[PDB]
């Protein structure tokens, strides 16, 4: 086609060099957080990871900003709905509204 | 303040620093068990304030969630705060009264 | 929380 803008970048001394860590290994990294988080909760911080429930753990995540943790064990339907339309709505914003 | 439940700290004079000596809480040795979100006692779905309902496999207990220290069920660590046919996951057990032992039986 | 003491 025409010449590159990365190709002038290049040939004129300014190289880029790669990340150690590349694409893989960082979401191998997040997803290991991810399940850290999930099945561990926040005991996997403080040595090796101890499991837990998911609703376990939103339980004792709610008891840590002065809430009772009855509040999702009447509501767990309510608050995974929110969280899935929630999640949907940044899903969408990221499809169409690029702000 | 340490990698782990932080203690404390100690400073310590070094050439253009400081070092600090952070005493840390570290689990060790794991071992598992058989949990429930709440207990369904009565129609009432106790569930702790500070512990965490575990079972070896016979009988459930309520110890805390750093250190095994297994108690028995007893109205004084749950409170029910609800009903226990609306929550997905519970146990059928017993929740023992405290008072029954000392004046109830006595 | 005395009913079950002396009005069971
Ligand atoms: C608390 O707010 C939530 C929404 O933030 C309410 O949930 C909605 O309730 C209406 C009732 O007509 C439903 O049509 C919606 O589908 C619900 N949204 C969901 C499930 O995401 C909830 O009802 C509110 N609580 C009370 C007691 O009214
Ligand atoms: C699970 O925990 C229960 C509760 O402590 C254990 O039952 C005890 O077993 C000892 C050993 O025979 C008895 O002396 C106690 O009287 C039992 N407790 C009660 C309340 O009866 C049980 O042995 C444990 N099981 C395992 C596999 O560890
Ligand atoms: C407990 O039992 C499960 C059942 O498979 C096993 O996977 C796990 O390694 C055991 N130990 C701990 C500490 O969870
Ligand atoms: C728990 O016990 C109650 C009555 O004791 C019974 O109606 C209910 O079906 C039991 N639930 C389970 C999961 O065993």
């Amino acid at each position: 086609a025409a010449r590159d803008l990365i190709c002038a970048q290049k040939f004129n001394g300014l190289t880029v060099l790669p990340p150690l860590l590349t694409d893989e290994m960082i979401a191998q990294y997040t997803s290991a957080l991810l399940a850290g988080t999930i099945t561990s909760g926040w005991t996997f911080g403080a040595g090796a990871a101890l499991q837990i429930p998911f609703a376990m753990q939103m339980a004792y995540r709610f008891n840590g900003i002065g809430v009772t943790q009855n509040v999702l064990y009447e509501n767990q339907k309510l608050i995974a709905n929110q969280f899935n339309s929630a999640i949907g709505k940044i899903q969408d914003s990221l499809s169409s509204t690029a702000s | 303040c340490g990698k782990g439940y932080h203690l404390m700290s100690f400073p310590q004079s070094a050439p253009h620093g400081v070092v600090f000596l952070h005493v840390t809480y570290v689990p060790a040795q794991e071992k598992n068990f058989t949990t429930a979100p709440a207990i369904c006692h009565d129609g009432k779905a106790h569930f702790p304030r500070e512990g965490v309902f575990v079972s070896n496999g016979t009988h459930w207990f309520v110890t805390q969630r750093n250190f095994y220290e297994p108690q028995i069920i007893t109205t004084d660590n749950t409170f029910v705060s609800g009903n226990c046919d609306v929550v997905i996951g519970i146990v059928n057990n017993t929740v023992y009264d405290p008072l029954q032992p000392e004046l109830d039986s006595f």
